[PDB]
DNA sequence: ATCAATATCCACCTGCAGATTCTACCAAAAGTGTATTTGGAAACTGCTCCATCAAAAGGCATGTTCAGCGGAATTCCGCTGAACATGCCTTTTGATGGAGCAGTTTCCAAATACACTTTTGGTAGAATCTGCAGGTGGATATTGAT
DNA sequence: ATCAATATCCACCTGCAGATTCTACCAAAAGTGTATTTGGAAACTGCTCCATCAAAAGGCATGTTCAGCGGAATTCCGCTGAACATGCCTTTTGATGGAGCAGTTTCCAAATACACTTTTGGTAGAATCTGCAGGTGGATATTGAT
């Protein structure tokens, strides 16, 4: 049950960097839900690239390639 | 002494907009990755950098999403972000249009 | 000027024997086949590169399909394809 | 001689797909099954859209499938819709849809 | 002396046009606009008829979709009248302004 | 009478577009806002197409030059080749 | 023997880039001018972003450019920002930016 | 494992002589170069096919650059590219 | 609830624009048969680094109290868009030179391919360096109560 | 506007980790130099199909009337921010075993490389054919007034 590790305080900090001044009480569960779908989709592809390489280890490159497929190119980890 | 509601909020915005550390606790995030992954494929290992790459993207995405959300609340002449705003932004973004 | 139109047409007859298709519509299916072909080819292409392979095999097409198509559509696409490679290999 | 499409038991041109893979600069080499598999996947998807586009025409009492029939077929199917989420089908129009709040207050 | 109430015909138009697929902008005027815009990139150009057509199909498709997101934004604000602030918001969230 | 090209894209037409888009009531200011949007849209696409044109040393924008441009703008269009 | 980079008056490696063009399978063949031209464009661009990076660095009293500096440089420049409109610079943060209606008081 | 680091560093020293770059930052710059390289090469690749050409020349690279880069960046990338080719074209 | 006005639906009709089906010419495919080359998998394995266990302590999450004020429901009015019928300028639709789009033939500058030679960009290892994180204090903003 | 509680600003300071810097080894590159191949500019030209012009045609501009929508003003409940007490779980510094990724040699199934023969999918010009789009008629529903 780890989606709860995404605490209310952290989700708040994130909204802050995002420039939000006041946060509804329902935001938190919604955000956890939004984040879970993001991760599932990024991991599904990453892990797909891992398998194709017949590896048991998901590598940063696997994540960098998955992010690129999804239109969310990431700079900094070899990609 | 007690600051009026919203003063610390603004203080926090300036605080976090000025910095770059991730804002989600590391270990908890790692567990969420491992859990979602295991549900896709059992027996999997992660290079530490792979987990950090996923955290950097996730927060980058979530922060971008809140700006849009914030704009949607304000579009409603409100200053409080609510679920319906997150929802209007993803529908427009094309994550469920 | 090559096109997938005749094969498109064949497929149409196995599905709806008594149904026809206008030009503009045939032209849309053609765009559709080329588009998917290019998307799958491309992803297979990268797949190989990431793994420093020189050959795009049926394995690459498969993973590409998994990465490109939606869940159920992928499930079938994958079987259909596996079936075609098998029947092909099992034949003089 | 017997065509590869026949052996693979497909309507789509395996020979052409193979050719198109080579001339496309997707890789140095191209295995023998790749064009088979690829061709098989393109036939299947083609069958899916025509199948639905077809039902779309019968539902409108028409026998000849037109763009409208492909648009109504694609956007009314979750997966095909996602697969073509960034594609515009010319002469397709849109699906009939009016937000509730805009309907006359009965 | 008959008269339909505000909105009655509009809705009727929505129903009408969501049913059809013809282009809704007049061909010639569009063609002029396309050519005028192009003259700014390279002079003495010619356009296949199919190219101008393709462009119109794309443009209407784009605008119709933008009006949809725009209507959603208008609604978000508890209105039923799309305004510029609405096209503006939509285009920003789409990344066209971001 | 003599008006301007973007103005050629008329209110009645813009209204029709908005209708297919499901808009029930249209503010007076929408029309000019739209023209502006439509102009930015065309410039982006045409700029890319004419570039494909010059590259092939032609003097005629071809439907494919437009399809290839649309594809780059992530605005893929089926039906005109490609 | 003079490197093609020097013949071309460039700092970026003309050969490495000609080589990569081959290995990436982009065409049957790659003319000699292609890598010279592409290495220049790559060089011209990294210079441009580094100019802006170093400034941000200077602006924050730092001597060593770090991610935040690259981000600030990219997001504050219309063009680079567009060129990287769908890129995420790790550890870069966002630009300080607070919507007006959120600031207190009036006037 | 090759990277563009040294070259990034040389250019860094040319514009801001007394500034360094941290490791993560250099990593980012390295991602930047590979990214733009791929995008440009890719545009080139298609451009060539669109014209039934099997050779990618300084000219495809140029049009790709015009399609990919914004206003002034493109305007200048092309100068530097042209410049570099003319000079190389005259050195031997 | 009662018509009156219009829009909307449907069953049928039929002309023709566009879809079908025939034929022949054919280069470009695509299949086949032989000779040669090679990518990458199997097998052995060196060695990075991922998982994981332990301990420590304090950065932070959790949970509660309390009330300031933002959201949202309600009333109200001015004004802005919708409907409409009046009338005309524009666009549209069908017909005719010519300008480029391509199809072809040529032949050279330029792109492989192959064999050496030599110069460079990684890096493994140990060593000295240096920018700045993080702690500190105190002088200057910013807030909010009165 | 004066005043006190707090946060913000910030130049000074030095331990520490991450950054710059030699030393040598180098095989992987990148370069220099014949031999062979050919991709595509370049000029010539026939045939579309694009731009232009004139008349069959169908929609847009315009003014007026008012109903109903958007937003200003008012109001009140309650939920969300700020502050505080408490304590645990993240994180941080280290160490260890072993998994599995990654280097290296070996060799065969499979892929490239012509060469030759067969067949097939595209184009072209001719004639035939038909699914359906509008046009009509009459019934029925919808809307708006009373």
């Amino acid at each position: 049950d780890n989606i709860q590790g995404i605490t209310k305080p952290a989700i708040r900090r994130l909204a802050r960097r995002g420039g939000a001044k006041r946060i509804s009480g329902l935001i938190y569960e919604e955000t956890r839900g939004v984040l879970k779908v993001f991760l599932e989709n990024v991991i599904r592809d990453a892990v797909t690239y891992t398998e194709h390489a017949k590896r048991k280890t998901v590598t940063a490159m696997d994540v960098v390639y998955a992010l690129k497929r999804q239109g969310r190119t990431l700079y900094g980890f070899g990609g | 002494h007690r600051y009026r509601p919203g003063t610390v909020a603004l203080r926090e915005i300036r605080r976090y907009q000025k910095s770059t550390e991730l804002l989600i606790r590391k270990l908890p995030f790692q567990r969420l990755v491992r859990e979602i992954a295991q549900d896709f494929k059992t027996d999997l290992r992660f290079q530490s950098s792979a987990v950090m790459a996923l955290q950097e993207a996730s927060e980058a995405y979530l922060v971008a999403l809140f700006e849009d959300t914030n704009l949607c609340a304000i579009h409603a002449k409100r200053v409080t972000i609510m679920p319906k705003d997150i929802q209007l932004a993803r529908r427009i973004r094309g994550e469920r249009a | 000027k090559e096109s997938y139109a005749i094969y498109v047409y064949k497929v149409l007859k196995q599905v709806h024997p008594d149904t026809g298709i206008s030009s503009k519509a045939m032209s849309i299916m053609n765009s559709f086949v080329n588009d998917v072909f290019e998307r799958i080819a491309g992803e297979a292409s990268r797949l190989a590169h990431y793994n420093k392979r020189s050959t795009i095999t049926s394995r690459e097409i498969q993973t590409a399909v998994r990465l490109l198509l939606p869940g159920e559509l992928a499930k079938h696409a994958v079987s259909e394809g596996t079936k075609a490679v098998t029947k092909y290999t099992s034949a003089k | 001689a017997k065509t590869r499409s026949s052996r693979a038991g497909l309507q789509f041109p395996v020979g052409r797909v193979h050719r198109l893979l080579r001339k496309g600069n997707y890789a140095e080499r191209v295995g023998a099954g790749a064009p088979v598999y690829l061709a098989a996947v393109l036939e299947y998807l083609t069958a899916e859209i025509l199948e639905l586009a077809g039902n779309a025409a019968r539902d409108n009492k028409k026998t000849r499938i037109i763009p409208r029939h492909l648009q109504l077929a694609v956007r009314n199917d979750e997966e095909l819709n996602k697969l073509l989420g960034r594609v515009t089908i010319a002469q397709g129009g849109v699906l009939p849809n009016i937000q509730s709040v805009l309907l006359p207050k009965k």
